[PDB]
């Protein structure tokens, strides 16, 4: 399996989107909310907590092996290009580390 | 001294830490224990607790 990880970092640059001279990267997207927090009235805002899923296609990722899924922790996370999705009301945003990302 | 430096030095050579223990052979067991040095307040307000703990993980 190593040597799968390998051949697909192998000249690859997550510096530019799959099919970035193709077409739109289509990005399908899923939330599970495990809370919906206080609502500040006072300050107008809400506090909430996510699963946030993104799926996509990156064709430089093919891989041909009798595995067929590679199920990975968040080592890899920043080896591959990421969508730059943010959330556009958010006031403050955090991630989870603890006890690893 | 050298025995000691030669065997972490050596370690992880050809280690993947990509990689589970046992991946495609069985199931990673993780036998937990939790000692709570002090049990936190717990926050009404936020229906919030804190907890210190020493986690081990074997
Ligand atoms: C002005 O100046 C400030 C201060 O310098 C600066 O603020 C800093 O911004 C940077 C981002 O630009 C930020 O760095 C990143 O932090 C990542 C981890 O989280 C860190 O933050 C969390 C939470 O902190 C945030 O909390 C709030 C939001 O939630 C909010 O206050 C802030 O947003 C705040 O940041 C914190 O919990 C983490 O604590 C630790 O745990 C991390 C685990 O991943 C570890 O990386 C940290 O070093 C740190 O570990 C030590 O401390 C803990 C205890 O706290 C101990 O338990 C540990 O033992 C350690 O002693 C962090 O502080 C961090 O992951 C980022 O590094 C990853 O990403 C970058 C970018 O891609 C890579 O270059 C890094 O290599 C690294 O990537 C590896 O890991 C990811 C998965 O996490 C993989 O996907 C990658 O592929 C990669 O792994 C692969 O490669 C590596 C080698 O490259 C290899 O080792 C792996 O095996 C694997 O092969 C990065 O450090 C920084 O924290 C923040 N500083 C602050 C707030 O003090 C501003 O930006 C500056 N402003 C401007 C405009 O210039």
């Amino acid at each position: 399996v190593t040597v799968i990880l390998n051949n697909l970092l192998e000249g690859y640059d997550n510096k530019l989107r799959p099919d970035i001279g193709v077409k739109p990267t289509l990005i399908h997207t899923d939330m599970y909310v495990n809370s919906i927090g206080p609502v500040n009235a006072i300050n107008m805002e809400y506090t909430i907590d996510i699963f946030f899923a993104q799926t996509w296609y990156d064709r430089r990722l093919k891989f041909n092996s009798t595995i067929k899924v590679l199920r990975l922790n968040s080592n890899m996370v920043g080896k591959i290009w990421i969508p730059d999705t943010f959330f556009r009301n958010s006031k403050k945003a955090d991630a989870h580390w603890i006890t690893t990302p | 001294t050298t025995v000691f430096t030669r065997i972490l030095d050596r370690l992880l050579d050809g280690y993947d830490n990509r990689l589970r223990p046992g991946l495609g052979e069985r199931v990673t067991e993780v036998k937990t224990d939790i000692f709570v040095t002090s049990f936190g307040p717990v926050s009404d307000h936020d229906m919030e607790y804190t907890i210190d703990v020493f986690f081990r993980q074997s």
